[PDB]
């Protein structure tokens, strides 16, 4: 019984209608699913000769007892996954000799409290998860004191209704405890005043939580004196939202004290709510999901240095003068907006993203107001223009401009002032290369992806002439036919160059003379009947070469170098060189 | 083995399991979908052999045998989403109901296919595969 | 050098003495420009009669001596431009039986009154423009030649247009004339000039220096009846400094079917908006710096609205309900289209904008269900959303050169059974799916060049497509052909598949392909054809084989060369032996 | 060879006829052209081989001995078209200065050639054609 995973190492069992555990289990099993088995009861010792275990899933295993003593080999075991377990009593130290314990994870345990439970001598512990369960109370008994590693807890999906002084009455014992907390889904009425006074939390996650506005309004009011570091806010498609939201509802965030706020999905929203004036003082403002429309005017004063929107719905691209900010990033937008002039001086980090968005005049300093912007991911988008070689853009060390549509690319030096350049990507961007000065300019560059383009005449020209840095070159899926001469011969740093899913019919030796530190050659999926003799021999770094799917022509004596050149390094060879009609390996193959 | 069904004004959705994948999930619109425009809610009863986290589907629709290529839906991308659902972990209870909202496109009239594969994308390991079938008027 | 055989000879710069009685007497076209000749000789060649052409432009002409123009007697066309044959005395206009079109442009000519053209009754256009001509003043003789229909004044000395000048079309109504204004410092239009007067159109670019004058001037327009007026500036010109809209009213004492502004080195978006404007049938910008167009007033009677490189910032919004036409074409920047709501819309052009289209196409984007006719050529990203629902009475789409978005992710013409023709070409299509073309099934011309299928097979997605009568998958990258393909269309006239890698054909396509005309294989990878391949092929006219590596060995290049031999006639270009480069044609196998 | 010459602060522009085709024109500029910005004018006098209704340019453009495609400029479309002279006719002299404006792209240092082959559309014969030599530091 069980599948074989990782041998000795990684087992699966989950769901092989199990009567209970299996000793038929290499001893040195590290990771174990059982999940999905009626075990119905842990009958102690049961984890005994499995003694250096790390990950126990125990999902969905109809366990009603653990009779205790049953983890008592496993000193070194991180993850115990209970979930979906009618487990009633956990009669005391059930968790007996679980030493090295990090996450724990009981999840629909039917459990009632963490009064009732006994998990005290776990000082290991960081991660709890008692989600969807009977729980009531808010408050973390005392015995956290003894659990120094613990920094998260989750209480999602319960019974709180309330949060009182008390609840917390502990945080306030220890301000010196960094504890994260999840109440989401929990159906909140009230928290009553100076509940959250002098408290120390850096995650509070509360989503679906409120039936209606006044109850949040007031339940928000009412978490006045926090400090908290990422203040999690929203609701959810599937559950009751609040009919009509209004920035007020957001009274007295004023008196909590937020470095990160998150906004997510929300049944009503208002375009007003992210300048609300109490969240000038954020350093990490962030939305998701969230129908926000325009977004102009937000308030120069305002201290966020990073912005984030992700899956929202804007009409028109963001007006934005905040002189602080130093990552902006928009990205998933339900549009199609196009782009529009900013300035935002202390910006550094643009990922605009997946919007299909469109940019006409890319790229320089005029259209965003920075002079220190090192990553512009203008990646997945439509139409972008370039009428303008990055002038002040000249501190850049990442452009992707993958799978948007370039235009003009290859009508001047595009990329001429980006001579601090470490990546490029216009991989899949229709451009079709008709320059040899393409990439004048990029003399740093390490990294570039150009696959899914294609070549004047289908011949690779002497574009990379002085790109002599490059470490990574990727020309797969470039319809190239052949490979001018003196190409390659500057590119001594190159490791991997991938020439795979082209229609090459031959190669030419003098390519690969000096490709002295070239590890990685994939020339597979192309059209090649043979190779040149001795064509390899220089290639003095190499390690793998893929050169399958190519019809290679076996008659003898033409086979011969490339067979005994394989089968000498057979090592190196990845996937399988055949022949065309008889289908077999050309490693195989051995001449008179 | 039909596991649902339903008529309306145009179509006459159904769905059975996948021949390779049984695990259990129950599953129904309100309405029943009419293809020329609805509003409605999705009622999914099940619990996961996976976690939802990265809760994603892959459909292999077609029309009268012309397969359309294998398109992908996205419900949980494992980041503040929009669903309760997501923070279901492996062998949870699942209860809820989803709304949608759409108005319709001229689909070509006659029989329809389309599998639905939900996957969830921390593993790629397959939750579960339904195997739709819809007739056009 | 005749490039016409013996029929029209070009003999231009060519230090010609004096005409040459070498050339033939047949002659029919003929251009001595840019020579030294000096004099039109009398009776210079009476030989050339049968001739319809004669262009003498900058031939250093300062005399016509005596009935130089001899025969001629079926001659249309005649261009003395650029020669200072300053007077033109009552003898210069002998015998032109027949002339169409005089072309005096930089003859030093001034004045009309004395310019010897009276009984060439023919005429239908006269130039003089660039010439020294003071007066607008309309000779009489203009009575004798009621073919006129076209004077060129450009480029002349004249400032003021008077009563007695436009006297003669007050007594002419039934006249119809059209009349070039451009470039004359016109600072005086007279009161009442324009009374009782019609014009077909009438051109008044580059006129005035001053934003006064011009408001004047065309204050004594007044009662002109009009059909065309052009007017506006141009940039290598003293512009106006300021021009405000106001400077138009009294437009509205004139009556104008076509309006039509051009470069206007100042410019205000609210001069389109005039309200003297709202009963012209045709508005047309070109040339402008307009950069919104949005509160255009409902009571506007514009049937046709054409945009030409302009420089809108932004899609216009309109709800011009008797608007039948739209062009909007070669816009300076990138915009992206928003909705609108035209019901008498039926003829959209918005090619060549770097438009962008979200969510492409359905009647709620137009508000029209009459369209017709819609181009989005050389564009950017076309997001094919809708499939043309309200949209079914369209007969020609394009798209050309833009990148079409989700077309292979669903039958996205599915709702347009009513069209006639298809343009795709160099949309960067992926051809994924066979249903793609479901719902075109009145379609008969299909370009989808430069495009790609799946595995380079062309796939079964013509099943259904199938009045098509021309077909062009020319440069798709294809290396095979699925089985079925072309068994449907029965109506083909034309199938296109050069530029492409094919290197085998095979003849259960092009067996019953009996209606077929046109067929390009050129530019192939073919080394060989199966033997019958083009025996069915009853309607052939035309065959494209060159640019393939066929291989002449025999008994293996038997049939074609045999076939391509006999029908030798059928071939264009010629399909060569790979090694040699002999012609298949000629190749005999024993 | 030398028609005219002139040089400014980063660039030295200079024209010839080109080797096959010399028929005449006089052209300059007013100022000298400075890659990095230049608001100024065009000065052109010459006799047209042919109507200018439909005036574009062919530039064979190249850097430091790097070919770039060629490039194709439309001045006269021959609809509304914004100058005088595309109202000109083949021997009709022609005298104007062009107002132009651009601000500087990043150009690569060095030698630069650019021939300008200028050309009539309608007949769509070649009216003239200058070989430039841009030299820019
Ligand atoms: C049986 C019936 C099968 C379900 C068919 C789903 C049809 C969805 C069509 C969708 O392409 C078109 C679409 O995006 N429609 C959206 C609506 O969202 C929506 O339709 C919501 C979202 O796009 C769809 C969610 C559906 C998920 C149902 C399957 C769940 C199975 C889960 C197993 C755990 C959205 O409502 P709003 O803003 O309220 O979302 C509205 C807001 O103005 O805009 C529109
Ligand atoms: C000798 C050296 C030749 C010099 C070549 C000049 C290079 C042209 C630069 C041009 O790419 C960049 C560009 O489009 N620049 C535009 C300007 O247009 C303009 O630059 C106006 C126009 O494009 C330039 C036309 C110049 C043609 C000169 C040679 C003609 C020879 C003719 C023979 C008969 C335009 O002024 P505006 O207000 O004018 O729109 C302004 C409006 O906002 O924006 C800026
Ligand atoms: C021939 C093969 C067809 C295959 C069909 C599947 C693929 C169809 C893809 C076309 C639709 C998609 O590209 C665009 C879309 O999604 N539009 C929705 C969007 O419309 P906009 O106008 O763009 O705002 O947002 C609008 C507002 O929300 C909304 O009105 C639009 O909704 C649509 O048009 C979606 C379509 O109508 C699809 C309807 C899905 C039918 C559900 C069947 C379920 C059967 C059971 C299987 C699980
Ligand atoms: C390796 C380089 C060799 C190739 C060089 C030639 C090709 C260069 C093309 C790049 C620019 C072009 O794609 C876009 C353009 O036109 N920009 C003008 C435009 O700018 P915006 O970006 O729209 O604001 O409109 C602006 C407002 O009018 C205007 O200012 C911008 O100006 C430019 O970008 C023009 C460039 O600076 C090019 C300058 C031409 C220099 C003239 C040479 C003189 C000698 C002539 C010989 C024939
Ligand atoms: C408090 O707790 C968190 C969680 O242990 C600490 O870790 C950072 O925050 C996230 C949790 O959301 C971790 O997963 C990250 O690895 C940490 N940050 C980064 C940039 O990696 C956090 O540092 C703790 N705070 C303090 C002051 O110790
Ligand atoms: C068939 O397709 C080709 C390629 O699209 C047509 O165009 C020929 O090749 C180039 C590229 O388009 C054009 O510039 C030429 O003008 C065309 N060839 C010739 C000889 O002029 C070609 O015309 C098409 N032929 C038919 C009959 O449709
Ligand atoms: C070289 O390029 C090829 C093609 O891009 C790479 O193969 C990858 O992309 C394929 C596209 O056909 C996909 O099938 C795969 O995701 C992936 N290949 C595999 C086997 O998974 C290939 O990774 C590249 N080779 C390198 C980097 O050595
Ligand atoms: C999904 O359901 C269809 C319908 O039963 C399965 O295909 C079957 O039905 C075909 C016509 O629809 C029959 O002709 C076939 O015999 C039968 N399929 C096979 C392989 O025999 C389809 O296989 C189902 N889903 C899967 C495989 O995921
Ligand atoms: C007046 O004469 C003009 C010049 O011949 C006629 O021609 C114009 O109008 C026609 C259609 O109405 C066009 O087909 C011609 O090409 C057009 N020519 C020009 C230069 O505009 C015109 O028809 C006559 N007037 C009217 C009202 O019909
Ligand atoms: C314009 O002039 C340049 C030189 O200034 C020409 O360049 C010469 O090209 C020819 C090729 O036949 C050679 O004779 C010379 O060696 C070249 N000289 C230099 C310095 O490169 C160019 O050919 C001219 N324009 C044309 C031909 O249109
Ligand atoms: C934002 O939080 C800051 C954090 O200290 C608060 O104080 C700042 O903003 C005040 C608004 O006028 C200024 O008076 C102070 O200069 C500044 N004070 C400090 C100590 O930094 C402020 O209460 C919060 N602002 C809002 C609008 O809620
Ligand atoms: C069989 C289970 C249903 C699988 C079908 C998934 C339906 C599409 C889900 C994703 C659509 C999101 C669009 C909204 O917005
Ligand atoms: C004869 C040598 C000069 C030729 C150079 C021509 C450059 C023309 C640029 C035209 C750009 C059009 C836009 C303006 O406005
Ligand atoms: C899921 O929700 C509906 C709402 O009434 C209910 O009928 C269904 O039975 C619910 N829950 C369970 C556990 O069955
Ligand atoms: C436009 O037409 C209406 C109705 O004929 C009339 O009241 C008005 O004078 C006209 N305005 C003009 C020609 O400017
Ligand atoms: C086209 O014809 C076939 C065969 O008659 C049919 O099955 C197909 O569905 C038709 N096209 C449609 C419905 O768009
Ligand atoms: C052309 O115009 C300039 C501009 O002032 C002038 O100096 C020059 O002499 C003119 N040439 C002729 C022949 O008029
Ligand atoms: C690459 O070109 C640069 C800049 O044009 C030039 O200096 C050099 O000749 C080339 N690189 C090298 C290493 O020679
Ligand atoms: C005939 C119905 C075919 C199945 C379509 C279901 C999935 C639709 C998802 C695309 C619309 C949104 O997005
Ligand atoms: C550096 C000189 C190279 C020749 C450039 C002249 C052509 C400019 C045309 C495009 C500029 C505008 O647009």
């Amino acid at each position: 019984p069980c599948i074989e995973v990782v041998p000795n190492i990684t087992y699966q069992c989950m769901d092989q209608k199990l009567s209970k555990v299996p000793d038929d289990i290499p001893s040195s099993t590290k990771n174990i699913d059982l999940s999905f088995n009626p075990l119905k009861i842990l009958k102690s010792y049961s984890f005994s000769n499995f003694s250096e275990l790390q990950w126990l899933d125990l999902s969905r295993c109809e366990i009603e007892t653990i009779e205790d003593k049953a983890w008592h080999g496993l000193h070194h075991l991180s993850n115990l996954i209970l979930t979906g377990n009618p487990i009633q009593s956990f009669s005391p130290g059930s968790f007996s000799g679980l030493t090295s314990l990090e996450n724990l994870v009981a999840v629909e345990t039917k459990l009632a409290s963490l009064e009732s439970f006994p998990i005290g001598q776990l000082i290991t512990l960081k991660k709890l998860n008692v989600a969807h369960n009977f729980i009531h109370s808010c408050k973390l008994p005392a015995y956290f004191s003894n659990l120094t590693n613990l920094v998260h807890v989750d209480l999602s999906y319960n019974y709180i209704q309330t949060i009182t002084v008390n609840d917390l009455q502990f945080l306030r014992e220890n301000p010196q405890v960094n504890l994260s907390l999840d109440m989401s889904l929990n159906p909140i009425d009230f928290i009553q005043d100076q509940a959250f006074q002098g408290i120390k939390l850096h995650e509070l996650t509360l989503r679906g939580n409120f039936n209606s506005s006044n109850i949040m309004k007031t339940c928000l009011q009412n978490l006045a004196g926090l400090h908290v570091h990422r203040l999690i806010l929203g609701e959810f498609k599937d559950e009751r939202n609040l009919e009509i939201f209004e920035p007020s509802i957001m009274e007295g965030l004023c008196d909590v004290t937020i470095d990160e706020f998150r906004l997510t999905y929300t049944n009503d929203f208002s375009d007003d709510i992210v300048k609300f004036h109490c969240l000038a003082n954020v350093s990490a403002m962030s939305l998701a999901g969230v129908s926000i429309k325009y977004l102009e005017d937000v308030p120069k004063h305002f201290k966020w240095q990073s912005l984030s929107i992700i899956r929202c719905q804007l009409k028109q691209f963001p007006t934005l003068d905040l002189p602080f900010l130093k990552s902006l990033t928009l990205t998933m937008n339900k549009g199609s907006i196009s782009f529009k002039k900013v300035a935002l001086p202390s910006l550094s980090y643009l990922d605009l993203s997946r919007n299909a968005l469109s940019f006409s005049g890319c790229c320089s300093y005029s259209d965003l107001g920075t002079n220190s912007l090192r990553h512009l991911d203008l990646s997945f988008n439509g139409a972008i223009i370039m009428s303008a070689n990055f002038m002040g853009l000249e501190e850049l060390q990442h452009l992707d401009f993958q799978h948007s549509t370039l235009k003009r690319v290859t009508e001047f030096s595009a990329f001429l002032s980006l001579e601090k350049l470490l990546y490029l990507d216009i991989s899949y961007t229709n451009t079709k290369i008709d320059f040899d000065g393409i990439f004048l300019g990029l003399t740093s560059l390490n990294t570039l992806k150009m696959a899914g383009n294609s070549f004047k005449d289908n011949t690779l020209s002497n574009v990379f002439a002085n790109t002599t840095n490059l470490t990574f070159l990727d020309l797969s899926k470039c319809q190239l036919e052949q490979i001018s001469w003196g190409v390659f011969d500057t590119l001594h740093r190159l490791q991997l160059l991938n020439m795979s899913h082209n229609n090459l019919l031959f190669l030419d030796s003098s390519h690969y003379n000096q490709l002295y530190s070239l590890k990685e050659l994939a020339l597979d999926t192309n059209q090649l009947k043979s190779v040149p003799d001795g064509i390899f021999d220089r290639l003095t770094s190499l390690q793998k070469i893929w050169l399958h799917t190519n019809p290679w022509d076996c008659s003898c004596p033409r086979i011969d170098y490339l067979s005994r050149w394989l089968n000498k390094n057979s090592q190196k060879e990845q996937g399988s060189a055949k022949c065309s009609g008889s289908g077999k390996p050309v490693r195989s193959i051995i001449c008179p | 083995k039909q596991q649902w069904f339903c008529n309306s004004s145009d179509a006459i959705i159904s769905y059975s399991y996948c021949d390779h994948l049984k695990f259990p999930i129950s599953i129904s619109s309100e309405p029943c979908i009419r293809l020329r425009g609805t509003n409605g809610f999705v009622h999914v009863e099940f619990i996961p052999r996976g976690n939802l986290k990265y809760l994603y589907f892959n459909l292999f629709i077609s029309v009268n045998s012309i397969e359309l290529p294998k398109r992908k839906e996205v419900l949980c991308h494992g980041h503040d989403d929009d669903y309760s659902f997501c923070r279901a972990l492996k062998g949870e209870t699942v209860n809820t109901s989803i709304p949608f909202s759409f108005e319709g496109i001229l689909f070509p009239k006659g029989h329809y296919r389309c599998v639905a594969e939900a996957i969830a994308g921390d593993t790629e390991e397959k939750l579960f595969c339904l195997n739709f079938t819809i007739i056009h008027r």
